[PDB]
């Protein structure tokens, strides 16, 4: 049921995380727990895929809707 | 948009583009996201792909990943969405959602984040002792 609860979930946390990923001192780096001492090559990753991540949760939230 | 701005992103794609063919596959792009400790999935990955891909040929050139690394994030009506998406979440209607229900919502449902992350956000918000976040100023937080 209400399919656009997780659609709406996902649509406010890729957005944070995309926003947070800004901060280099913000918590949402320490989640990479696979990912021993972050370099720098890790973060120009890192926020490259979260804001594609947070494109999806864009379409498949407009999908529910 | 500025020369450093392409300079980087230059940078960025080259840490996706391996094989030096000017594009990103499916497939390159999990091996970037299972080198951070990720597991997606072929659909997960063919979704991101088809979210920037504007040729339709499957493929990531770097001028789509520019499109995409500048896009308007904040301003191609990203605040409308974003508020409706937490106003899936006032049914009692009020400009406001229980910081008790937002932890709640952050860490049970969609990508599920750590704790951590939902003590930063909630602190940062519109939570001023109130618990209640006004996601009017929650939007704008991240835009
Ligand atoms: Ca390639
Ligand atoms: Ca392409």
């Amino acid at each position: 049921f209400n399919r656009q609860i997780p659609a709406a979930a996902s649509l406010i946390q890729t957005a944070w995380r995309c926003y947070a990923a800004e901060n280099p001192d913000s918590s949402t780096w320490k989640i990479y727990i696979r990912i021993s001492q972050l370099r720098e090559h890790h973060r120009a990753t890192i926020k490259v895929i979260r804001r594609m991540q947070y494109f999806v949760a864009k379409k498949k939230f407009q999908q529910a809707r | 948009l500025t020369e450093e701005q392409i300079a980087e992103f230059k940078e960025a794609f080259s840490l996706f583009d391996k094989d030096g063919d000017g594009t990103i596959t499916t497939k390159e792009l999990g091996t970037v996201m299972r080198s951070l400790g990720q597991n997606p999935t072929e659909a997960e990955l063919q979704d991101m792909i088809n979210e920037v891909d504007a040729d339709g040929n499957g493929t990531i050139d770097f001028p789509e990943f520019l499109t995409m690394m500048a896009r308007k994030m904040k301003d191609t009506d990203s605040e409308e969405e974003i508020r409706e998406a937490f106003r899936v979440f006032d049914k009692d209607g009020n400009g406001y959602i229980s910081a008790a229900e937002l932890r709640h919502v952050m860490t049970n449902l969609g990508e599920k984040l750590t704790d951590e992350e939902v003590d930063e956000m909630i602190r940062e918000a519109d939570i001023d002792g109130d618990g209640q976040v006004n996601y009017e100023e929650f939007v704008q937080m991240m835009t």
